[PDB]
């Protein structure tokens, strides 16, 4: 605390030091190349008296930056004014050796460290604590990888006398010099400093305080200008930081000075958020009367900023700054000689524009065929007329066809005038419609009538349609006949057909001089003219390779222009047709949960519907399990113009000839869900055959059948229990018995009988069908004398059944 | 509005008496503006 | 094409080749080619 | 001529009138057969005219409802001179409904004009040699002839007779036979011979001859006189008191005088009072000269005298040389001229020939819709555009639309004068701005107070003049290394320098190629800001683009046409040098392609080779191969187990026909691609291929196999291997059998045969035995030996 | 050869005013693209 | 042009230089400011 020093620039040397008396700076201070002088003083001069710098600091090959050990530590930037949105930059040093300035927090601005010719100690400083600085992330090790340092109170020198924090997952100690480091404070005590002994400062502090819990020793300010024993413990009524408030008037003044600031820098701030911010959500606006953010009528209410009052657009990319705008203060000039696309680029940028104030001109362009890419424009104020007292000026657009579909758009201009010069491809009907819609037709009443569109067709007729038939992949078409006066001039027909998922399309909507070819074009040579025009064949054509279910769109002749008369074969009403439905394609890949014989459900709706998908069919042709081993003596464990001029020339010769040679005097079915359940079947990969059709009727159209095969668990289990009844023969022969509930579906996992002597190893033998059927029992192998135990077990894992061994003694020889 | 090949057969369908006379014309008078029997027959 | 021309001419006609194939025939030709 | 001369005919509506021509050999005019509705092929049974030999002006046939071929109408129509064409056409066959064969199998030459055959549904013989007859073939126009539908068999007597029998003509290399009708064909003269014609034997005739020759070199026995005909022979002039007349014959004074008197008083219009001038019987004497009533001779110029022309109704719609011909010699025109030439086919030649003498248009000269007008310099003597009557808004000159008008005039040496009438210009895409401005200052009515449009004139043409020619050309086979010279009053007037570059396989590239209107283009556009303009012109940098990535063996085009930014109303005259078709230096070629070799025999190998996709130059004459005959391992391997086991100096492409190889040879064949080998050894990477001489076998066991009898049931066999067994013998198969019993088999390998010297039989039962031996090689199996009978010891 | 003033003027035209042009374009395969990388980025 | 390394070395020897000396009239006096 103490004196205040206004921020002034540093062609001199003695101004390199400015921390002598003023503990705070009222403006911006930065050091530059300055006088080329040896850093005799700066390499060792210590002046940590200043604690706060209000604005950003800049360095530009400052000679003084050679060695820094204890120059001025304990520096928390206020960030009132910023450079490149930075409140601190570390750049342009060509002879820096040691970085040991040793930093608590930089407010309102990031820190730049990249592209430094000479820097070090960057890997030993936690820049996250001072500020996250995630906006730029230019804080990188410029030359620490080559060990530019030459002076670390951590593990490098043994005992760690410095605080440590996680750096990129590494607990890197805070090393600045041989022994200096960053001040540490308890995590609860943040952004207001603490004393050496860890005692927290007051909540009104900014930086480390000499006296604990003493905001007077600090140099912080108060948002309500208390100017004394100020309080800044923000309650919920107080809307900047955890300890720094804005309440309701500081953030008011944050926008009050910028209310009339039609420039960069000063910007309006809103108090509606908990922390005073200059921005608002995408659907929220600064209130004109109130001082809290107000939701808009639509998303992105952003108004595009103006520069010099003219924001001309050319080659698409010049409009990139106009991604989203609402009202434009200045004037617009449009001139697009060429480009790649019209709607995908220019409508993608200028489509969202809503209203203009003043002037907008189409200066000179070729790519614009349809001007309707100005999708949402409603009102151009026209209070500022740029040239000729004009408001909207269309000029030098050779192939400009459509301004706006006037059945749809309601663009109105309050003030100004119009002009259409050198616009040869736009009929006067369209400009008349535009004037009617703009509201300046008559009200606030310059048309060339020759340079405007006269080389293209107008005063069009109507071409009616006729017979129509189609299949799933081939739509035909026949229309009424019509001939101009001199029938031979009519070169032919142009049929335009194009997809239409929804019943809303126009002609020039997806076209430009770039040739977007949204509407596929075909040409049909005229039919032979016949006497008795009723007997004439109806001019017809069909096209192939269509889609079987889409709502198609179709509709104009070609006329060689004659100077005497301007008559052209017109278009036809856009008639929407849909090819008849047909068989759908293969179903979506099925998913089967074949858990149990009673628990089998199928999960799939593929593309190419070819009609409303309604009928699903299912089948299954298989057998549960093999039964040959069930009955035979088998072991389960053992089983194994130029053309236009040519036409005109031919017509000319014909008319010369005639002018000179004539002189006067089972199965399953579901409906809308995937599948309810599949059951009734009996422990195998049951093959299930699934068929997808079109609709539920005997006239259903079904695709190839997808197939499903998945294994159920065996619903049957333990099968033999009870004591092992046995009979002992005098010649060391024993017998076995069991009951076999033979159900020929499934396989017993083990199916064997285990016999073990007393104190000896256990052996098992397989069980055969003939043991229960033919032999009516079983006999063990050679049994050594002694106590023997027999185990009978056959389970389709089993819970474990204590088969009674009923120990028996055999003959001892 | 016959124009060209139609005008050929039109005169054949009309008269055979003088079979056209010989020693702005018919195309100007009849093609572009659809002449009638009056002047078209005159070219017999 | 040629034979699918024949199919298309079965459609076009109503109830009544290496040429169409090669030169992408028009409906104005298949309309009288189909009719016997 | 054998027959008299007859004037123009206009036969129509009935066949009986055609008999007026029965006795004509040459017609001094035009023959027209207009409308014949009642005719059918029968109706023309007894009509013919072989006597007609020549027609001067033209011949046109219109609807004849039954005629089908001209091979029977007039065969001997030899030559058509075309003095007075019919809309640039000297032969018009139009709307011939049933014309099957065109006829005219004895037509030789058409000196002037073109031919138009159109809209006929039965004529498909015209695809048979217009270059032979007509000097001009671009201006020909044949279409809608029922042959454009490709549905004709082109039956030709020189072709349909079987083997080719009649001359063929090269058209874009097609070289197809040509012939009129299905009875006759071409009689093309020898290439050494010219329009004089040839006899039946095919030799040149006299210079004054034309087309056909009754006798070789005889002026008195020629069918068409190329220049003139006076009394029975063809001559190059009229030496005695004869004078040229109608540019085909000479007549004496008496004939000209009688012709003059024949309409000096007669009502007949169109006839002229013929005068004798420059020893010619011209119908009217030209400018300056004028005839005196004394003796039908033309006086010298009687002071400055013009020739009025008095265009009917004050306006003439010049659209055809048959209409421009009506203005020949009219120095001063008392009407207005409306040039309306369409459909290409520039007529600067004929227009200059006729209109080149015009000087003073009394009306408004307007040029509307003229598509082919490349310049207006043919008005080589236009002095005053009097403009007594103007067009609509007081316009004297008028250019409504001319899609190629560039030169206008040449104000270097051409003076022009306009009495009044402003100037009009519209939609002239190539009307140079500087040229029209020069018209403005040069009597463009700049004074007299006195409708140009701004950007509709010359909106697709350049106005750059400064030929900043490239200082020097240094060109690598893979990169540009040259530059262009520098040169506006202020550098601010210099926007910058940009360059058009693209590959130039030909030298036909023009400025208009690949321009802004072209949209997609191959031009490489790179802009270079001009360097520092030093105070020393000797220190001029001469900016250059020096782009890399060149194909070493293609011609390239470089054309700068530096851009500039200026006001649209007033601008500098720009800077642009000439396009240079700079070629490229050939280098080492790329990898050779398609190496495939197939052994023509065991001792022969041939290969087919192809050049790379794009060789880096124009050539190799030597092909390697692997030094190998066969592996020695195959000599010792045993296959008797049962069920177990240099370069040639030849062109790369096809010249490898090497022979004399070993029978069993298969190895690598190596060849590379080279552009030059003797001047500089530049060869590409050598390719690799193998040819298998396996599919061949020549030499089985040679020599009878005897036997050795041993008591212990042992029989030994021996033989000698062939010297050249198509390589090596891999094994020998031996079979032995006792008489009346079963047979047993055995195998002997080459290794076994080396020590056994044959085969050894063991376990033979007592009695009489037999044996057979066969040799087996890798190429194939041999033949079994003759059986040998021996007695085994019997116990 | 072009390693002298020719290379320096080519560089000063493509880009204006130890792995230099001597061993990257003067005595090695190079193109216009390679010239700029030796010039300032 | 001299707006690149030339301007930066001139400054190192003697509203940035881009719009005050690079594309506008300037002298050695204007460089220092």
């Amino acid at each position: 605390p103490g004196e205040v020093c206004p921020g002034m620039d540093i062609n001199n040397l003695t101004r390199l030091h400015e921390l002598e008396n003023c503990s705070v700076i009222e403006g911006h201070l930065q050091i530059l190349l300055m006088f080329k002088t040896r850093p005799e003083d700066f390499r060792d001069l210590s002046f940590p008296k200043l604690i706060m710098i209000t604005d950003y600091l800049l360095l530009f090959r400052v000679y003084g930056l050679e060695s820094l050990k204890d120059l001025f530590p304990n520096l928390t930037i206020r960030g009132s004014r910023l450079f490149f949105n930075y409140a601190l930059v570390i750049f342009e040093m060509v002879h820096l050796k040691e970085l040991g300035l040793y930093l608590m927090n930089i407010t309102r601005g990031s820190v730049r460290i990249e592209k430094n010719n000479e820097l070090c100690y960057l890997a030993t400083i936690d820049w996250s604590r001072i500020l996250d600085s995630v906006e730029d992330n230019y804080i990188v090790l410029n030359k620490d990888d080559n060990e530019e340092c030459g002076d670390c109170p951590g593990t490098a020198k043994g005992k760690t006398n410095c605080p440590a924090t996680v750096i990129n997952g590494q607990f890197v100690e805070r090393c600045w010099t041989h022994s200096h480091c960053q001040k540490v404070c308890p995590t609860i005590c943040k952004s207001h400093g603490c004393t050496a002994e860890g005692l927290c400062c007051h909540s009104e502090c900014l930086g480390n305080c000499s006296q604990p819990d003493d905001p007077t020793k600090c140099v912080a300010c108060r948002n309500f200008y208390l100017d004394g024993r100020c309080v800044e413990t923000c309650p919920p009524p107080y809307y900047f930081q955890d300890w720094r408030c804005v309440n309701f008037s500081f953030c008011q003044d944050l926008h009050h000075k910028c209310k009339n600031s039609r420039r960069q820098g000063c910007h309006q701030y809103v108090i509606h958020n908990n922390k005073c911010i200059p921005e608002c959500p995408s659907g929220y606006t600064m209130n004109s009367s109130n001082l809290l953010c107000t939701p808009c009528l639509g998303p992105c209410p952003k108004v595009c900023h103006l520069l010099e009052g003219e924001k001309t657009i050319d080659s698409v990319t010049s409009a990139q700054e106009l991604r989203g705008c609402t009202v434009i203060n200045g004037s617009l000039i449009i001139n697009i000689r060429g480009g790649n696309n019209l709607a995908a680029e220019l409508e993608a940028n200028l489509g969202l524009i809503e209203e203009i104030s003043g002037y907008l001109k189409i200066r000179r362009s070729y790519a614009l065929v349809s001007l309707s890419f100005f999708r949402k424009l409603r009102l151009i104020r026209g209070e500022t007329l740029e040239i000729g007292n004009y408001s909207f000026y269309a000029l030098d657009n050779q192939n400009l066809r459509q301004l706006w579909d006037w059945s749809k758009h309601n663009l109105t201009i309050t003030q100004g005038k119009l002009f259409f010069h050198y616009n040869p491809k736009l009929c006067l009907s369209e400009i008349h419609k535009m004037e009617e819609v703009s509201g300046t037709k008559g009200r606030q009443e310059d048309i060339a009538l020759k340079t405007n569109g006269d080389q293209a067709s107008c005063e069009n007729e109507l071409l009616k349609f006729s017979y129509i038939r189609t299949s799933f992949d081939k739509i035909l078409l026949r229309w009424e006949p019509y001939w101009p006066p001199d029938f031979r001039d009519l070169l032919g027909f142009m049929l335009f057909y194009k997809e239409a998922p929804y019943q809303n399309v126009t002609e020039f909507d997806g076209q430009d001089a770039c040739g977007s070819n949204s509407w596929t074009v075909v040409d049909i040579d005229p039919p032979l003219r016949s006497n008795d025009p009723k007997s004439q064949n109806h001019p017809g054509w069909l096209m192939r390779g269509l889609k079987p279910w889409t709502q198609y769109a179709i509709f104009k002749t070609l006329v060689t222009f004659s100077d005497e008369r301007r008559t052209y074969g017109a278009k036809s009403d856009i008639i929407y047709v849909q090819t008849d439905a047909t068989n759908p394609s293969v179903p979506l890949d099925p998913i089967s949960v074949s858990n149990s014989s009673s628990q089998i459900i199928l999960k799939w709706p593929p593309s190419d519907p070819n009609g409303n998908i309604t009928h699903y069919l299912v089948f299954w042709e298989r057998q549960a399990e093999d039964s040959e081993l069930f009955e035979l003596d088998y072991c389960l464990k053992g089983l194994k113009l130029k053309e236009l001029e040519e036409s005109s020339f031919r017509k000319t010769f014909e008319d010369y000839l005639h002018n000179v040679v004539f002189v006067p005097r089972p199965f399953e079915k579901v409906v809308n869900k995937e599948s309810l359940v599949i059951s009734g079947l009996r422990f195998t990969g049951y093959r299930i055959e699934l068929q997808a059709c079109n609709q539920d009727t005997p006239e259903e159209r079904c695709s190839v059948a997808a197939y499903v095969s998945a294994r159920t668990m065996p619903e049957a289990k333990d099968d033999i229990v009870g004591p092992v009844t046995h009979e002992i023969f005098e010649n060391n022969v024993v017998h076995l018995m069991w009951q076999e509930p033979k159900e020929p579906n499934g396989l017993i996992v083990l199916y064997e009988v285990s016999y073990r002597r007393y104190g000896d190893e256990e052996l098992h033998l397989c069980v055969s069908r003939k043991h229960f059927a033919l032999e009516r029992g079983c006999r063990l192998r050679g049994l050594s004398p002694g106590n023997y135990s027999v185990r009978i077990r056959a389970t389709s894992a089993g819970n474990g059944s204590w088969t009674e061994p009923t120990y028996f003694y055999v003959t001892d020889y | 509005t016959l124009c060209g090949a139609e005008l050929v057969d039109a005169l054949q369908f009309v008269c055979g008496d003088r079979g056209f006379y010989f020693n702005t014309g018919i195309v100007d008078e009849c093609c572009f503006r659809s002449c009638d029997l009056r002047r078209l027959e005159m070219y017999c």
